[PDB]
């Protein structure tokens, strides 16, 4: 168990044990995304390293973090490669939704979004997700990937 | 067209198990095209022409049979499926109803099924290669070949002589 003091919220608990989990958990008692959270030790105030346990970072039962939930809604250009092997540069915020993204490029590309699929580093893009949730950076490419009937 | 060619090709992986690659060919000149009936079974006919010995215009209800059960297995876990939006029950009775066409998804699961490896070769216009979209692991010389052209036909490819 660890407690979690929000910064304007108040406060909760959640049981664990690495980093990731730890924002799974957070995530599935306020909902906010992984991609958004900031994470500190209370009250030393030193950020909470993404590749280490927990146990190392000075946490254990019945420690506190502070959550801090930035933004990242700043528009950022990816590519996205069609069936051809062209890319083309979209803008985006990392908020948008994955069904968002497909939009574009279904205006673009001329394929109705029913008719195709996106990919990044190998893990397909789920249509309820933000772009956020995949780890897209600044001309990161993603994958068009056709669906062919005949 | 050299058979270092063939042999060459470079495949990008898309996901585990699914890859895909750009080369610039036409394919009448490594593949000899098996025409299929041009009923909505196209794809049915195209698999079973390279997998079926001694195959006829009826052979291809043996793939579709491979194909309930493949999806019974994988339809739930296929990225496509999502595409498709059906429960897997609503997946099967529209699968398995006359002249329903076959695709990328139903490929995908196959491949699986009959642990084969299935490339589909796209053309937009004459024979000239758009893209190959290759499910499974193996080589270009190991796989069952398919063309997809005008947008809605599938035929089967068969290796040239030359090439092998």
């Amino acid at each position: 168990d660890l407690t979690v003091k929000m910064l304007a919220g108040n406060e909760f608990q959640v049981s664990l044990m690495s980093v990731s989990e730890l924002k799974a958990q957070i995530t599935q008692k306020i909902g906010v995304h992984a991609f958004q959270q900031r994470l500190a030790v209370h009250p030393s105030g030193v950020a909470l390293q993404d590749r280490v346990p927990l146990a190392s970072q000075g946490l254990g039962p019945g420690s506190t973090v502070l959550l801090v939930v930035d933004k990242s809604d700043e528009p950022l250009n990816i590519l996205v490669r069609n069936n051809k092997g062209r890319s083309s540069t979209y803008e985006v915020r990392l908020t948008q939704t994955v069904a968002h993204l497909k939009q574009q490029v279904s205006g673009l590309e001329g394929v109705q979004d029913d008719l195709f699929w996106l990919t990044f580093e190998g893990k397909p893009l789920e249509d309820q997700l933000p772009l956020g949730e995949y780890g897209l950076k600044p001309l990161s490419t993603v994958f068009m990937n056709l669906r062919l009937r005949g | 067209g050299p058979m270092d060619f063939l042999r060459s090709l470079d495949w990008t992986q898309v996901i585990a198990g699914q890859y895909v690659s750009n080369p610039r060919f036409n394919i009448s000149d490594y593949f000899e095209i098996v025409r299929q009936p041009g009923d909505g079974n196209c794809f049915y006919h195209s698999i079973a022409e390279l997998t079926m010995p001694n195959k006829t215009d009826h052979s291809y209800h043996y793939i579709k049979r491979l194909t309930e059960s493949a999806a019974r297995k994988y339809y739930q876990e296929e990225p496509e499926a999502r595409l498709v939006g059906l429960s897997l029950e609503d997946y099967l009775k529209r699968m398995l109803s006359d002249n329903e066409w076959g695709s990328t998804l139903e490929a995908s699961m196959l491949a699986k099924e009959m642990g084969i490896t299935i490339i589909i070769w796209t053309v937009a216009a004459s024979d000239e290669v758009e893209a190959g979209i290759k499910f499974g692991d193996g080589d270009v010389f190991t796989a069952v070949n398919l063309l997809h052209s005008g947008q809605t036909h599938f035929d089967a490819l068969r290796i040239l002589p030359q090439f092998e």
